[PDB]
């Protein structure tokens, strides 16, 4: 995350984080529910083995309330399509259940109709993760979350140098060096409605980070509803 | 008018059915009796950043 606060106690206790089998994280993720982890396709291919770790804030200190989890099931969208990022979206079967507790608990996941006109319709999303914190820097240690803006549809797809397939939406700045970045991606984007978080969309892409004229493209999720309802069933 | 009208009262997810307002909530949470909030039903609801 560029810009943005640190994700305070308890405030983003649905932020997963795959780790790779060197125990560095690469991807983020949304807690679905106790055996759910919801991300991004094109992270299934940042790393030959990775598990899923939930409750981590700094990756320099065990506070405690962290945990591994082992990947059961891994299901990947049919249509996923590298070159373009289109269908980018993911679900993870956990071997073993996540135990919800301090730090530790699942997002909302809307109704579709409800969801693109009430919740989409927001001000702003909320992204965290602990991707990098500036377009050339390393990760970071500290989990992140940030306030994005919904970027309108027409000034993004005008915004953006590639196709914004109907998969994808904007949040952003288009000069405030604030945005998702390198191993945000996977993670969550969520919208607060009346003290209840909801899961709206997942860190997917964007033409470097915080860049002048460019915004974060993220996975529609409202799109995906049916879907990951099934992924979920299986 | 109904659910364009500050999200017809509802907690959260807002139906309009036959011109009239109807509420609903995600799983975990149960419709209060007033048919409008949301009651979680255990610890740990989603959407809620942790308190304890
Ligand atoms: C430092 O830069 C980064 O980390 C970037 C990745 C990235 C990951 C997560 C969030 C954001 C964001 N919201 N800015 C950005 C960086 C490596 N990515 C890019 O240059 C980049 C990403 C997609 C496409 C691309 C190419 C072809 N199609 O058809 C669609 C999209 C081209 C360049
Ligand atoms: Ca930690």
């Amino acid at each position: 995350i560029v810009g943005g606060q640190e994700c305070k106690d308890g405030e983003c206790p649905w932020q997963a984080l795959l780790i790779n089998e060197e125990n560095e994280g690469f991807c983020g993720g949304t807690i679905l529910s106790e055996f759910y982890i919801l991300t991004a396709a094109h992270c299934l291919y940042q790393a030959k083995r990775f598990k899923v770790r939930v409750g981590d804030r700094n990756t320099e200190q065990e506070e405690g309330g962290e945990a591994v989890h082992e990947v059961e099931v891994v299901i990947k969208h049919n249509r996923f399509t590298k070159e373009t990022y289109d269908f980018d979206i993911a679900v993870l079967r956990l071997k073993t259940p996540i135990t919800f507790r301090m730090n530790v608990a699942p997002a909302c996941l809307p109704e579709r109709d409800w969801a693109e006109s009430t919740l989409m319709t927001q001000k702003t999303g909320i992204v965290s993760g602990f991707g990098r914190t500036h377009e050339k820097g390393r990760q970071s240690t500290r989990l992140k979350m940030l306030e994005v803006p919904y970027v309108d549809r027409n000034s993004c797809k005008l915004s953006s140098s590639f196709i914004i397939t109907q998969n994808m939406f904007c949040a952003g700045y288009d000069t405030k060096q604030e945005d998702a970045c390198q191993g945000d991606s996977g993670g969550p984007h969520v919208t607060r409605f009346k003290d209840t978080y909801f899961v709206t969309g997942i860190v997917s892409w964007g033409e470097g980070c915080a860049r002048k004229g460019k915004y974060g493209i993220y996975t529609k999720v409202t799109a995906f509803l049916k879907w990951i309802d099934r992924s979920m069933k299986t | 008018k109904l659910c364009s009208l500050d999200n017809g009262d509802c907690d959260q997810f807002c139906h309009e059915e036959q011109n009239s307002v109807v509420c609903s909530c995600a799983r975990g949470y149960t419709l209060a009796d007033n048919g409008k909030a949301c009651i979680p039903t255990g610890p740990y609801p989603c959407g809620k950043q942790t308190l304890e």
